[PDB]
């Protein structure tokens, strides 16, 4: 009833002032339960108390006071056929986990304790260096480019794999490789192609020729990489910056930038509005980073921009290199068709076995009936994960929520 | 009292004072044939309508001249609104008349207000407000200048228009009493007069030069012998952002606040 | 609206029908019949915008080049051409469709864009006119938000018209008195009756910023309009004013009506040229000329002026470069220095140098 | 993993906005779009994931039909919400303001439709933010029952009556965005993350409401619109000091000088010194000068002439007042110059007017004409605003007062036959 | 120790500088933290795998 149910809401805001952001289940369940030991008549004084306190965190004295107050105040215990969007688009994108079924590696093995399932893998074992095989250093690379390399002697082994096809071919690239690879030093080599295209003997890299877009997927992202890439792009003398202009004011503003970054979405607005088309035809190069994000319900963004860009290019007659960046995942070739990439000098595939620093992943997951319950035994994982960092090295919690 | 919940009730009221704009009624009674004639210009109705609120008296002081060769008819050309506020019986507006430029032109016609209750009578809170005006104003003739009550009737407006008699005159600068039965008030102490509406001329506003018309919100700003200089342009609504000052001005917030949920997700422009 | 932009329409244009799936759609004959016509050219993107039949035209194109092009459209050896704004009025050559876009140009001495004049535009307009063959004309006019109304008021509608004269007044005059057509205040107000100015004025005064319509209005308006006109000349010393009645011309007038100019200008003249004065001085004084204000800019070119500037003879002080004065200035000493420059201003710089030699001969005098 | 478009979700947004850039005029430009689609490729080489079984598949081959049929459904739902008019007989799609202001605006079209039906020239601040509480955008957002004891207390601690609606979703975006303007810290983690949804589409679906809502030349809620507009970007209401928006500024002396009433415009006029004699801090005297001179104002003065007796022509000159830095007003300024008839209630025409970095102390001039109507009126306005900045405006009345309009003009003499 | 935007401008950097320099082996932060200002962990571990 409504006169219960007014109390319910306030017992659901004191719990929730407890436990902190939880998932709905979770927390509507201890509180069901903290109410459940506050109803039952089998536990008297302190104890009531003590087990409380062990569930929901310490308690000041005070704030128990209310909570009982709360109980107490409880009364009870051919022509085109029109079809369906929603049920054809998939719900959830990017966590569907559409694959049937997963490969488990020999090394993984899976241990499953009371309340929670432990997986374990170990490290990869790194694919032995190729016959009369080595890293290109900064020297055996064209002169132009070496600059703005300063302080790294030598070339990264997928970076060295792949320069080649970087250097000397406007053929489309995709490379997928594992975090850590160092995957940015290969799309900078790709722009240093195009810093090089347009170069004087008496002047260098004169800006005026060419105005390149960097399409990343999140906005630190963009601030970091105009950071760094103006630092690495400065020999040619190139000024970059982020679009983050509000349209009017800055136009004529980034009207002398080059190079600039921006979400997806943002050069898809400003494409709308046709603050791009000052900009077009100054632009032979855009790089799609994290272009994966085609799995995310943003990916329709992507989808808009690329397929915009190619099917002008088809009026203009005007080109332009689409360079790809992608985590290392299957459907390769279908983007590969999409960004209109020649898989025979276009194409680019490495696995997981590239990823510089050998990854051995363990997952754990609760079977917990109860989302309460599950919620306590989640704590208790992250005990265990403790004690393996005992040792000399790093550990890092990633939760669902900044206050949590 | 305090009235929190009526300033809320009767704000997401008066966005509907629009509805009422076209359904008006005007009060048709036995015509005198000596007297003056009045024409108020539709636009400026609607208009003073719109910016009204159903429970306080809202005023404003009207401003016209007679066309040419045709002396018995006074066209209401303008609409003056002054800092002011009402109750819902009456309405407290300064000692100065308007005075301005574009003024000159014309002569002072009297006043209008808006009656949240319809009363087939001059209030005596207005006879007496008028004859203490005409009393500190030789400016204001006695029978050219009138008081137009504009009252909400159901899904409507309706109005009427009234001269003080002579009686009535000298009633008024006597009357100290402002409750609802003043000792001596009398029907002989008003006149109804004829006013017709009309679209075939529109009428202007002049409204306060460094603030708004509206000071309900503000009762401690107001008083008898504040100036006010004028300007044209037209008046905002009663409950519109400025004259509520004290209620936008309710802030109490530390800025860290804003540290939780520091995800800052944007990705636009 | 750009004398260059001609070039870029017609490229666009062909874009356009290369992506309709079929080119060269405007041209009505064979590649080979062309040819003799082409042999007479230098541009060479004129050579293949003329390729598929399109065509254009600006202040580049010679006379002949341009007869040329007329004629092979009318015969119909090309289906359509795109040219110039300033070509609307001199152009002999007519049209089915005619459309009209970015009608705004740029003035680099205010710097901001400003509307076709509307006979302009009405004219342009009559270029659709096909009265042998075609029953009916078509035009289509791209413009901007703002302008969209007024448009749709004005091209359907009859023209008024007004007059000018109160304005551009003084010359008139000065050179009338030295006629000995007004020889006295009474004669100028006479005058002024036979204009169409007098016309006008009581029909929409206050456009004249004239108050009245009454008679007395009119007569005070158009003495007060007398008086400072020939109180403003007497200030300028072109003419002498007699008992407050009566006038005559002077040194100065007789000069100016003699030669033919713009009054402000030899006024100006008149206060800058002093007993010192000398070359210097004379190029930036002939310089900021009535005739010289009247030069046109193209694309707010202030850069270009300053580079110019950069390796000219002599410098400037603090110089704004969409100002036409400061322009011409940098063109008549290029000009002094025998310097190449780009067809564009070189045009320009041929125009100014048509009216020197008259301005100068005034200095001297 | 398989990477899979989501493209079929947004397909009617995404054709739209090709509609709007022109880049489809008809049905087949619009199957040839989608042919360069990622979605293209994956319904080729997987139709069993996408819809299409095989035998259809065989019976046409290069998807021609199946991608003429989801064209033609994308055109029909944009069609119904009025973004575009397109005829089956034809194939042809028209673009209407309706659609460009979607587009532009990146809002979806279940939303703009909405606005159509919802927006009149009559509503309030009080009806305006319920309209925009309407958003498709907001679809969702629903009320939880722990966080209605907190919203009941921030609803009477809005300015803006909510109270058209009780809890339910549109009370809850409403008494949110008024919360974030208002600018309140909330208890709830929830509601903070809602807030933030609420207001980041804010801006996008307010701006797509006043383009709209001007393009009709509806004088007041237009005003009423870029208003919250920048009462949005800036966070905070018009009843706060203006001075403000340099952020600046220190928070007590603003506080300070909002304390007594002392209305703005009224500090040009004052010193250095007589500035800091009012909120009795001297020592802020000269800086609180400086900003109070960095706030945009135009003076602006009209030289008007009659020109038929439908029509005069207005002459503005836009002369700047104030002093240019390009670390406050940067490269550019924009301005709304909109003349609106008698009773501020029609606009009878407008133009946006940007001031670049250079043209500071370069008076402007602005030609523009204006109709005339047969009750001839006392007056016109012309009102110029700030774009971005909140409580920056000059108004104008242009009064005919004077006016003699021309003879009216005689009929052409008849064609005779 | 933990590090997050919310807490404040400065004071990440100061954490950041104390981390490299082995000051904590486990520190709690936001995804934000891995998109933002690159550093990494000997071993990373999410909690929960759940996000609003």
């Amino acid at each position: 009833t409504k006169e219960t149910r007014e109390t319910y809401e306030v017992l659901l805001s004191f719990i929730q002032a407890a436990l902190g952001d939880q998932p709905r289940d979770i927390l509507c369940g201890a509180a069901d339960e903290v109410l459940a030991v506050l109803k039952n008549e089998k536990l008297r004084d302190k104890e009531r108390r003590k087990e409380i306190d062990l569930l929901l965190g310490q308690t000041d004295d005070t704030r128990y006071h209310v909570l009982v107050n709360l109980g107490k105040k409880i009364t009870d215990y051919a022509p085109r056929q029109v079809l369906d969007l929603e049920d054809l688009v998939f719900t959830q994108g990017s966590h569907f986990m559409a694959n049937k079924r997963c490969q488990l590696p020999d090394g993984s093995f899976r241990r499953q304790r009371k309340g929670y399932e432990e997986v374990h893998v170990p490290a990869l074992k790194p694919k032995p260096f190729g016959s009369e095989e080595q890293l290109l250093p900064v020297e055996k690379l064209p002169k132009y480019a070496q600059a703005g390399f300063e302080g790294f002697k030598t070339l990264n082994r997928i970076q060295s794999k792949l320069y080649r096809a970087a250097l000397e071919t406007d053929e489309n690239l995709l490379l997928c490789a594992p975090t850590g690879a160092g995957k940015t030093n290969v799309a900078l080599m790709c722009m240093l192609r195009e810093i090089g295209k347009h170069i004087n003997m008496d002047g260098t890299i004169n800006v005026d020729d060419f105005k390149i877009i960097y399409i990343a997927p999140m906005r630190s992202l963009v601030q970091e990489m105009v950071g760094s890439f103006g630092k690495r792009l400065a020999t040619y003398g190139i000024t970059v910056a982020e679009l983050t202009g509000d349209h009017q004011l800055c136009k004529e503003e980034i009207s002398a930038t080059q190079i600039i970054v921006c979400t997806p979405e943002k050069w898809d607005i400003i494409t709308r509005k046709g603050g791009e088309r000052t900009y077009t035809q100054l632009v032979r190069l855009i790089i799609l980073d994290e272009i994966h994000l085609l799995h995310d319900d943003r990916g329709p963004v992507l989808e808009a921009l690329v397929a915009r860009a190619i099917r002008n290019i088809e009026m203009t007659q005007e080109d332009v290199r689409l360079i790809g960046l992608s985590a290392t995942l299957p459907n390769y070739e279908d983007v590969a068709t999409f960004l209109r990439v020649d898989p025979a000098k276009g194409l680019f595939y490495f696995d997981n076995s590239f990823r510089p620093v050998p990854l051995e992943q363990t997952y754990v997951g609760i079977t917990e009936k109860k989302a309460i319950k599950r919620f306590q035994i989640m704590n208790e994982i992250v005990y265990e994960k403790i004690m393996e960092h005992a040792g000399k090295n790093q550990v890092l919690v990633f939760v669902h929520s900044r206050k949590e | 009292f305090s009235s929190k919940t009526e300033w809320r009730v009767r704000a997401i009221s008066a966005a509907n004072l629009h509805l009422r704009t076209n359904h008006i009624y005007v009060s048709s009674d036995d015509i005198k044939e000596t007297g003056y004639t009045y024409i108020l210009p539709k636009n400026v109705l609607k208009k003073f309508i719109c910016i009204s609120d159903l429970r306080a008296q809202i005023a404003g002081y009207l401003y016209g001249v007679s066309p040419p060769d045709n002396p018995q008819v006074k066209e209401i050309r303008c609409i003056v609104m002054v800092p002011q506020w009402g109750t819902h019986q009456t309405v407290h507006l300064p000692g100065q008349l308007p005075q301005h430029e574009y003024l000159k032109e014309m002569e002072p016609l009297g006043w209008i207000h808006t009656q949240p209750n319809e009363s087939p009578q001059l209030s005596p809170q207005d006879v007496t407000t008028h004859a203490k005006i005409m009393a500190d104003n030789p400016s204001w003739d006695g029978e050219k200048t009138i008081i137009i009550t504009c009252s909400f009737t159901p899904g409507s407006c309706t109005l009427t228009a009234y001269k003080l008699t002579p009686s009535g005159y000298e009633w008024g600068r006597q009357n100290t009493d402002k409750g609802n039965n003043p000792k001596g008030y009398l029907p002989s102490h008003y006149e109804r007069v004829q006013m017709l509406l009309s679209d075939r001329f529109l009428g202007f506003f002049m409204v306060p030069a460094q603030s708004s018309w509206n000071y309900n919100f503000m009762g401690v700003r107001h008083d008898p012998n504040m100036k006010y200089e004028l300007q044209l342009a037209n008046p905002k609504e009663f409950y519109h952002e400025v004259h509520r000052p004290s209620h936008f001005l309710n802030f109490a917030l530390l800025q860290e606040g804003e540290v939780y949920s520091a995800d800052r997700e944007d990705l636009y422009a | 609206p750009s004398r260059k932009q001609t070039r870029l329409t017609a490229i666009d244009i062909l874009t356009t029908c290369a992506a309709d799936i079929q080119r060269q759609r405007f041209l009505h004959c064979t590649e080979k019949d062309l040819i003799p016509y082409l042999e007479k050219l230098s541009d060479s993107t004129l050579k293949e915008t003329l390729l598929n039949g399109v065509g254009y035209l600006h202040e580049g194109l010679s006379p002949m080049e341009r007869r040329l092009v007329e004629q092979l459209f009318s015969s119909g050896a090309i289906q359509v051409v795109v040219a110039s704004r300033s070509l609307c009025w001199g152009m002999n050559v007519a049209a089915h469709l005619v459309i009209i876009m970015d009608t705004q140009y740029y003035n680099g001495k205010i710097h901001a864009y400003v509307d076709y004049p509307i006979y302009d535009v009405l004219q342009m307009v009559g270029h659709a006119n096909r009265p042998l063959q075609d029953d009916e004309g078509r035009c289509v006019i791209m413009c901007q938000g703002s302008k969209k109304d007024f448009f749709k008021k004005f091209l359907y509608e009859p023209l008024p018209v007004e007059s000018h004269l109160d304005h551009c007044m003084h010359d008139h005059f000065n050179a009338e008195i030295v006629t000995k057509t007004i020889e006295n205040k009474q004669d100028a107000v006479d005058y002024l009756t036979w204009t169409f100015l007098y016309r006008r004025m009581t029909q929409n005064p206050n456009y004249y910023n004239l108050q009245g319509i009454s008679h007395r209005h009119l007569s005070d308006h158009l003495s007060e309009l007398v008086e400072q006109t020939l109180s403003d000349l007497e200030q300028s010393k072109c003419i002498s004013i007699e008992d407050e009645m009566d006038v005559a011309p002077l040194n100065l007038g007789m000069i100016a009506a003699y030669y033919y100019i713009n009054y402000t200008t030899i006024e100006l003249f008149s206060m800058s040229l002093n007993a010192k004065t000398k070359v210097r001085g004379l190029i930036e004084i002939i310089s900021n000329a009535a005739e010289y204000e009247n030069i046109p800019i193209r694309h707010h070119e202030d850069n270009l002026l300053r580079q110019l500037a950069q390796k000219v003879p002599h410098k400037l002080n603090n110089p704004k470069f969409n100002d036409p004065h400061v322009k011409t200035n940098l063109l008549l000493q290029a000009h002094l220095s025998r310097m190449q420059l780009s067809a564009e201003l070189q045009s320009d710089t041929e125009e100014i140098l048509s009216k020197a030699i008259r301005l100068i001969q005034a200095c001297v005098d | 993993l398989p990477i899979e478009s989501q493209m079929v979700s947004k397909l009617p947004d995404m054709l739209n906005a090709e509609i709007v850039l022109g880049n489809v005029q008809n049905a087949k430009d619009a199957v040839n779009w989608l042919g360069y689609a990622y979605l293209y490729i994956r319904m080729l080489r997987s139709p069993t994931l996408y819809g299409i079984s095989h035998d259809d598949l065989k019976g046409d081959p290069l998807l021609d039909q199946r991608r003429l049929d989801l064209v033609h459904t994308a055109a029909l739902m944009l069609d119904k919400n009025n973004l575009v008019k397109y005829d089956k007989k034809t194939g042809n799609f028209q673009v209407t303001e309706l659609g460009r202001i979607a587009s532009h605006y990146y809002i979806t079209n279940d939303t703009v439709q909405t606005y159509n039906q919802l927006l009149k020239p009559t509503l309030s601040e009080i009806e305006l933010f319920r309209v925009f509480s309407l958003s498709s955008e907001f679809k969702n957002i629903t009320v939880r029952e722990e966080e209605k004891l907190e919203l009941q207390k921030l609803l009477e601690r809005v300015p803006i009556p909510v109270k058209e609606s009780i809890e339910e979703p549109s009370a809850k975006i409403n008494v949110l965005l008024q919360a974030f303007i208002s600018q309140l810290k909330l208890e709830g983690f929830a509601l903070m993350a809602d807030m933030v949804y609420v207001t980041q589409s804010a801006g996008r679906l307010m701006r797509a409401i006043f383009e709209i809502v001007l393009n009709r030349g509806w004088a007041q809620l237009t005003d009423k619109t870029l208003n919250l507009c920048k009462m949005i970007d800036k966070r905070m209401w018009q009843s706060m000091c203006p001075l403000r928006q340099f952020r600046k500024l220190p928070e007590e002396v603003v506080k300070k000088i909002e304390k007594k009433n002392f209305p703005f415009e009224r500090l040009y006029d004052l010193n250095h010194n007589e500035i800091g004699e009012l909120i009795r801090m001297p020592k802020m005297g000269k800086t609180i000068h400086k900003y109070v001179h960095l706030f945009p104002k135009l003076e602006l003065s009209v030289h008007l002439q009659p020109i038929t007796r439908s029509t005069l022509k207005v002459e503005l000159t836009i002369t700047p007042d104030f002093q240019w830095d390009e670390k406050v007003h940067g490269s550019s300024e924009a301005f709304w110059i909109l003349v609106e008839d008698v009773d501020s209630e029609v606009i009878l025409h407008h133009e946006y007017f940007l001031l670049k970095a250079k043209y500071a102390q370069d008076e402007h001039l602005i030609t523009f004409f204006v109709p005339v109507f047969e009750p001839l009126p006392p007056q016109y306005f012309i009102r110029v605003v700030s774009d971005r900045w909140l409580s920056c405006e000059t108004q104008l009345p242009v009064s005919f007062r004077h006016l003699i309009l021309p003879e009216k003009y005689p009929p052409p003499t008849e064609l005779l036959d | 120790a933990i590090h997050h935007a919310g807490m404040t401008r400065v004071d990440r950097t100061l954490v950041e500088d104390l981390f490299a320099d082995k000051h904590i082996q486990v520190l709690v932060s936001t995804a934000t933290l891995a998109w933002g200002v690159n550093l990494p962990a000997h071993t990373v571990i999410i909690k929960g795998t759940q996000v609003y």
